RNA sequence: ACACCCAGCCGC
């Protein structure tokens, strides 16, 4: 906006205060710059009414969808505090509720469905996926509620998650239930071989990572019972024995090359 | 006695800063919001008729 | 040192314990020409 | 890139 020099960007200086042009040093402009209330308890007693109540206090009626997001949001840091979730998902969990509770298209299921729709929802999209039943431990609602609701929550609000792979639970599973490095590779890739050989048609990941799991644990000098695996993979023991029985030939070269055997 | 409240422009009560997009306001902004909150509340429940 | 000359004034020396502070005054020194201003009033603004 | 609040510290 310098005059005898049409458009010309002006740069700001912040230490000198003014706004300063590169052709000639003119300067436009002379100097530079840079809803709701509580009412309280009384401190005097001359605010209380013969009957007490100190006659004054905060109405807090800030409409009822605020009220709804406010709850909604209580709901979610106090769910992921839980299962010790990091805030950066939480933030992601804020985000993909408000677009839904301003898509207005799930009015008809519960805000607490929406809530945890959107834990499962920002846990996938970080590459860090839970599992539906690790999301139903700590909420109030049912396997079949919530998945018909990330059902619905994916089809409304237009977008595409990534599917699983059986890699992503394997550090979780290992480390929750304290075994260490080796396992842990050892377990990482019997589950990736398995998966990518072609031995499990059409088997659910959580079944094989626990079987990858049960591989790993029955080699070495810790040893984990069929019940603890269960117990930390939501999968029964049955669907265990499955696995097993499917994925024990060709053991040697599910392996990896070295794990002192 | 005041009938009319006089709300002061906005150098006087300007808004901040703080990362940019809060673009937070003065506390007279926010209590002069309840203030029109409050007298319009008033001003449509004179003819609802509490 | 300058003349070579004795002091006539002998000078009490000798080692002692020295400690340097957090106080170096090129963390002090300031000035300003006409700078930044507030908001609120168009006064210049608080600190170094 | 702020604005309050709090703390600590400097010179007299
Ligand atoms: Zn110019």
């Amino acid at each position: 906006t310098c005059p005898n020099h049409p458009d010309a960007i002006l740069v700001e200086d912040y230490r000198a205060g003014d706004m300063i042009c590169p052709e000639c040093g003119l300067v436009v402009g002379d100097r530079v710059i840079d809803l709701s209330t509580m009412i309280g308890k009384g401190t005097g007693a001359a605010s209380f009414d013969e009957f007490g109540n100190s006659k004054y206090q905060n109405r807090r009626t800030m409409s009822s969808s605020d009220r709804a997001m406010m709850n909604a949001f209580k709901e979610i840091t106090t769910m992921a505090d839980r299962i010790n979730l990091p805030r950066n998902i939480v933030d992601r969990t804020n985000n993909l509720f408000k677009q839904v509770y301003e898509q207005k298209s799930l009015k008809g299921r519960a805000n607490d469905a929406i809530a945890s729709a959107c834990l499962y929802i920002a846990c996938r999209q970080e590459g860090v996926p839970r599992t539906f039943k690790e999301i139903c431990a700590v909420s109030r609602i049912s396997k079949k509620e919530i998945g018909r609701c990330f059902k619905l929550i994916l089809k409304a609000l237009e977008t595409s998650v990534d599917l699983i792979t059986t890699g992503d639970f394997m550090s979780r599973f290992c480390s929750n239930l304290c075994l260490p490095k080796q396992v842990q590779m050892a377990a990482t890739h019997i589950a990736r071989k398995a998966v990518e050989l072609d031995l499990v048609p059409g088997r659910s990941p959580i079944s094989v990572a626990a079987a990858a799991i049960y591989m790993a644990s029955q080699a070495s000098a810790e040893k984990r019972t069929q019940k603890e695996i269960g117990d930390i993979a939501g999968v029964a023991d049955v669907t265990i024995r499955q696995s097993y029985r499917l994925i024990y030939p060709r053991a040697p070269d599910l392996f990896p090359t070295d794990f002192k055997f | 006695i005041v009938t009319v409240l006089p709300v002061p422009p906005l150098s006087v009560r300007p808004a901040v800063v703080m990362q940019g997009s809060a673009r937070n306001q003065d506390d007279l902004t926010h209590k002069l919001a309840d203030i029109v909150k409050i007298n319009n509340q008033l001003r449509r429940n004179e003819q609802n008729g509490a | 040192g300058f003349t070579g000359r004795k002091i006539t004034s002998q000078i009490f020396i000798g080692p002692t314990y020295y400690q340097r502070l957090k106080h170096m005054v090129d963390d002090k020194i300031h000035s300003r020409a006409r700078g930044p201003i507030q908001i609120l009033n168009r006064q210049p603004m608080e600190g170094r």
